[PDB]
């Protein structure tokens, strides 16, 4: 039903449309969680789920977007303090909106 | 946009190896980073808090911590500690 | 061929399609254009040098999928912290999702 | 856990560690803040630590490294420290 940590580096098939859940256990009062690396093929939602009963549960939500060889990378973070304090001096970006019809 | 940082803003920047009066923006955000990282003055499990309360930092800005993600009030208070040439 | 003057804007293209997108840079000084984020398009960035300095990043797009894409690229150069952060791998989680 | 022979030690401490044995972690964590702090990294190529003229080098046994090259710098760390 659920794929959790077991499930890592594996492949899985989904229908376009259909959503499937990813569980991680994460424990977000260290300053870590779980967030998406990279994605392709795919849209996603994150949210934390405490234990109710240390730490709790990062619910993933996978939808298949576009047909085809699709992929999530999560990764287990926390932002430092030179990445915060890079953000002051932002760098010259380009942005351009497409289109695809 | 070259500055001239106040006194106790210099003797920071000077405390991490400036050797200038007169210093760009940039040049002043990097060496204040430098501090913060060296002294270690952030949270380590929420690093865009720093903790200043008993430091030459906390004086200059005038508060008892502040966090990164709060742009415009970092600029404001550094550059109230500065004046532009 | 799109350039600086095309920031922030939006254009139309089909699926399939190809456009090129042309930024000045110079990577003697260590900062080089770098794709950000691709959503909807695929790509491919390749530096020539300016042989009459620095040089011409072509980012080639190609609308790989209908709807409302995007592609945001940024002129930096990787810090210290960036680099040495990476000696302390995050944990990470990998699927590979074959849509149908 | 390790501990760090007294050279290495010696640096550690100089960026604030006040114990004698660590994880890997927090020898990796303090000797970024020994080359962030004294500046040694290249300005426009900043994976590369510049140390010849630094008692890093010394330690090291090299003029520079690349922070890009994991196993390296991994095998520099291990050789100055006894693993606890
Ligand atoms: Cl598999
Ligand atoms: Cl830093
Ligand atoms: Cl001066
Ligand atoms: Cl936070
Ligand atoms: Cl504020
Ligand atoms: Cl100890
Ligand atoms: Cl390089």
């Amino acid at each position: 039903m659920s794929l959790t940590e077991d499930n890592n580096n594996t492949t899985i098939t989904i229908a376009k449309g259909e959503n499937k859940e990813i569980i991680l256990h994460g424990n977000p009062t260290t300053g870590y969680s779980w967030v998406v690396d990279s994605s392709e093929g795919l849209s996603n939602t994150v949210e934390y789920v405490a234990d109710q009963h240390s730490g709790g549960k990062y619910h993933i939500k996978i939808t298949g977007t576009q047909t085809g060889e699709g992929k999530i990378v999560l990764v287990y973070r926390r932002t430092s303090f030179a990445e915060y304090w890079n953000l002051l001096s932002p760098d010259r970006t380009f942005t351009l909106k497409v289109n695809v019809q | 946009t070259l500055v001239r940082p106040k006194p106790l803003l210099l003797k920071l920047l000077k405390s991490v190896g400036a050797q200038k009066d007169t210093y760009t923006m940039k040049e002043v955000l990097f060496y204040l980073g430098q501090y913060i990282m060296t002294k270690r003055l952030y949270d380590e499990k929420q690093q865009h808090i720093v903790y200043c309360s008993n430091d030459l930092l906390g004086d200059l800005f005038g508060v008892p911590s502040f966090s990164v993600k709060e742009h415009r009030k970092i600029y404001t208070m550094i550059y109230r500690n500065l004046v532009v040439v």
